[PDB]
């Protein structure tokens, strides 16, 4: 009747990119 | 024959290069209680005189104290540990002088071999820190709760690194399969300021999660080939090689 | 080779003292190098939890843990805090006791801190 | 190397004395470096508090807290209270018994009190 | 402080395995799996446990009524090259949810 | 040979600075004791003489006494220890004049460390309360109940600081996160009058309780960046370094 | 003198039928610094015991 | 049925700032 609640599940839409500048670890 | 040297301070207090295949010349006077030291941890098995009488023999732990008791004692010592057997011709003084206080060892090997040891880390560090011939994909996209997300991402073909700012809670980070399930995937915390997180897997869909917020990572230039880890470690210039033997 | 009256036994029995020692105030040795007790270490739950079985659970610190004067980054973001329940649950009870173990920094400092988990803002399990 | 009648068997028994011995005033030491029995310290309870598990507190000094002669600060504001709970509650009952157990100053100082917690009026529990 | 970080697999470490037998609770048993990934040392540079090791493990005294879950204790694992140590460790679902 | 050192009071008070490549010189009369003073917390482990009855040895903890017992006693003391080993050339004096009545150590390294450490401290000190080149945010706002407000809020970039007036309790600081949620952030109470209270966070609301009224705090300027913390202190000029190697 | 803070303690609850609670004071600090262990039982305004 | 009471929420209409002056543990 009734199970236990999945964790959030984030939306699809507002794909946009991480790297918005190189990381200085990859020495760039 | 190994004769001791003195030191420049008191001509009494010898030192002598442990030499397996050779004995020590110890010049003993009469009333004066010499001490021989045995190696840091060294475990000892067995003395054996030449008199049993002609001298005193006395041991704590790793110090030996012999002592003279009898005139012309112009015996030997023969003592055996674990890792080697000292060697030792007691040649009584008549005049009394030019005694011998304390008798250190100069071990060769052991130190040849301690050089070793730390010039073989001293390459093995080397060879990790020179993380040369790496390739990074930072073609990575993210969509969610943005509030948890990192400043950067990005992978070498081996862990999957992400960057997060200064201000911002370390999250948990979960490997999303084909079918959208998670699992957990190990993880090390680098960086100078421990704000990168790296993953030891590369994965075409990430999962970031921090409380009730959810973010999702997608590796857009996914290679499933990667590159073969031959050697055992995390760089291709150190080997991981069988010591065990067996 | 080798050398060698006596009665109001209800009213007199109620009125026996309570005498509790006193204390006596000591000093914090180091505390640029220390962690006092009530300190609330704030970690995300890595293992997801299920109460059916006995088991160990896991938690990484999201933020930097301060001496107790406030000077030095004791335990760094990031280490990984181990810890397990048992027991289960009884009827009327939501929340279980977990008690976290040890603690173990990015830069290889473990200390064993046997102490209880709790909830976001300190319920107790 | 070293060298080397007695009848009246109800009425006799509530007839038994009861003595109390008596008592000599004493005098408390040094009232400046002293706090006394029955001193009320104010501190506002941090975490929030279930009592389905046994736990640890933790609450925070709100004032300076003098010492009885009222001259020399001895417990200074912001210190840190822990405590700790425990065994639930049984039918009937509103309220559960906390015990204070240490309490630290934020110059170092750390007493050993074990002190009943009460309520903002000093209702037990 | 941890001895040598380069050869040490420290406590809540997630080895992630396949499961090779069919499980069934009916009697006491025996099972296995095989890591599916490298397990890499505390400091994230050395492979300690390789991929393919086999992980051998067993369960006993069956389900209550209500559970739902079986314990597992993971015995040993066996390298590829030969190495064998003795982890008993608890077995846990994909998430870390005990049993 | 190294010569106790005689003092200035007196004569029989002599100091030695302690050297391992080298030997004490006692000059011993006859009918007196010799009070030796090792190091505080050296572990007696131990001792040999030239002769067990030229001198009378007696010892309780790191207190060594001595006494001749017969004529012509020139023989020799090895105390070894768990720190180090003591030699001694005991030379009998036949005037009975120049006495030594107690040996004093000074130990070179063991000064060097100490004031090594002492003047670390200083510096690290030093270097905690410059507090140069910090940069303060003051862009905070409040709504609730004002009754328990501060009357001053702002961050360095690391912590945050609610100063409160001498007359208001401290109330209590909780972290509100982006769903809203509140969770305890540990705080340290700092100020002359223990009036600051300094949480160990930037974040861009928080929450005041302080019995029944409530009071949030809003940072108007949150930098979800930050400075990194790349020493392991709360300053940019006080490295945290490991010492138990291991 | 007026002004001495007592101390007491109570335990055990109350049973049915009972509208009193047995109240024991056990120290009496004088505000000049005396201190005077009286275990004594704590009545009512009128001496009525609890 | 009944669940625990939330804690007081503040009003989020009188927004002020908190710094009236500048404090002198800014150095100003």
């Amino acid at each position: 009747c009734a199970s236990a609640p999945k964790p959030k599940q984030p939306s699809d839409f507002n794909r946009e990119p991480v790297n918005k500048t190189v990381p200085v670890e990859i020495q760039r | 024959l190994d004769v001791p040297s003195s030191s420049r301070y008191d001509h009494r207090i010898r030192y002598v290069t442990y030499n397996p295949a050779d004995v020590v010349q110890v010049d003993t006077v009469l009333g004066v209680a010499t001490h021989i030291m045995l190696e840091e941890g060294e475990q000892y098995l067995t003395h054996a005189f030449g008199d049993s009488e002609a001298y005193a023999f006395a041991r704590k732990g790793r110090h030996i104290f012999i002592k003279p008791q009898a005139e012309l004692a112009n015996t030997n010592l023969i003592v055996v540990t674990d890792r080697r057997s000292y060697k030792f011709r007691l040649q009584m003084r008549n005049d009394r002088n030019g005694a011998m206080y304390e008798l250190a060892f100069r071990y060769p090997d052991t130190q040849a071999r301690q050089t070793r040891e730390a010039n073989a880390r001293a390459a093995v560090e080397a060879a990790f820190e020179q993380r040369v011939g790496a390739y990074y994909n930072l073609k990575y996209m993210m969509s969610g709760d943005k509030d948890i997300a990192p400043v950067n991402a990005w992978d070498d073909g081996r862990f999957t690194y992400f960057k997060f700012s200064a201000n911002a809670d370390l999250p948990s980070i979960y490997f999303v399969d084909a079918e959208g399930n998670e699992s957990l995937v190990p993880r090390t915390t680098v960086g100078s300021s421990n704000n990168i997180i790296a993953v030891h897997k590369v994965n075409p869909k990430w999962m970031i999660r921090l409380g009730n917020r959810a973010l999702a990572i997608f590796n857009e230039a996914y290679d499933p080939n990667g590159v073969p880890n031959d050697t055992g470690t995390a760089s291709p210039a150190v080997r991981r090689v069988n010591k065990g033997g067996n | 080779l080798t050398a060698g009256g006596g009665g109001g036994g209800e009213l007199a029995e109620k009125l026996q003292p309570m005498r509790l020692s006193g204390s006596s105030a000591g000093r914090l040795g180091n505390r640029d190098m220390l962690i006092t007790q009530g300190t609330q270490l704030d970690c995300v739950l890595e293992t997801r939890l299920v109460t059916t079985q006995p088991g160990m659970t896991t938690c990484h610190l999201t933020r930097d843990v301060y001496s107790t004067s406030g000077r030095v980054v004791l335990l760094d973001r990031g280490s990984k805090v181990v810890g397990f329940y048992q027991g289960g649950l009884r009827q009327g009870q939501a929340r279980i006791f977990v008690q976290w173990s040890r603690i173990e920094t990015p830069s290889g400092v473990v200390i064993n801190l046997d102490s209880p988990g709790t909830g976001p803002l300190g319920e107790a399990g």
